């Protein structure tokens, strides 16, 4: 079987107000993220055994990524950070795609909530990094979403000859 | 009443009876509590003399 790689995944941010306006835009130069959930388990002692009973689900996010010069949803992130206003995420994963009804979509999942970190630290010596963490509301929901082709491929060149260019 | 003996003390007489008792949990074998012993004569005698 084939082993999966981590570079296929990929993350999609769209202020919620701006949802009847704007497609989801992708976030440039996207390094690592995080992604967990967990249950609170309270045990109880019986004379059989431990009993265990559940509780509701935490969800832990961040991210991580490289500013670049000339982008402006770096702008858009740090407003609705000081509005406290409403941002949903995507993360969409490439390596799977959809066979009956969805042919050229992905495997998806859908969150809402606020951001609630905001950090970067410049040094003499290296590139500018930004790291973002959230609070999200909710239970995560599934389906399938669409990638446009502009974001889901790399660039690079061709053969070229040795004649001037007119 | 009744007489209460110790063995770190084997000359003296005590007088007591049991009191109250502490709660126990229900969930194990191996328990571990206390009770009490309550003595209104507070005094520790030893054996007898006749002279």
């Amino acid at each position: 079987a084939e082993a999966k790689k981590g570079i296929d995944v990929i993350l999609l941010y769209r202020v919620l107000k701006n949802e009847a306006k704007e497609a989801a835009w992708k976030m440039a130069f996207q390094t690592e993220h995080s992604n967990g959930k967990s249950r609170d388990a309270d045990s109880t002692a019986t004379k059989d055994g431990p009993i265990q009973n559940m509780a509701a689900i935490e969800y832990d996010f961040s991210a991580t990524s490289i500013v670049a010069v000339g982008d402006k949803h770096i702008d858009e992130l740090d407003d609705a950070f000081d509005n406290s206003e409403l941002v949903e995420i995507w993360e969409i994963d490439k390596a799977e795609k959809g066979t009956d009804k969805d042919v050229d979509k992905y495997k998806a999942t859908y969150f809402q909530g606020y951001v609630s970190s905001f950090s970067k630290t410049p040094n003499s010596e290296d590139a500018l990094e930004l790291e973002i963490e959230f609070a999200i509301n909710g239970i995560g929901q599934k389906g399938y979403a669409t990638l446009t082709t502009d974001q889901a491929e790399v660039v690079s060149y061709v053969f070229k000859d040795t004649v001037k260019v007119e | 009443d009744v007489a209460i003996y110790f063995e770190d003390e084997p000359t003296t007489l005590y007088y007591g009876r049991y009191q109250s008792a502490e709660s126990v949990d229900g969930s194990s074998n191996s328990i571990i509590s206390s009770f009490t012993i309550f003595c209104s004569d507070p005094y520790k005698y030893g054996s007898q003399i006749v002279s």
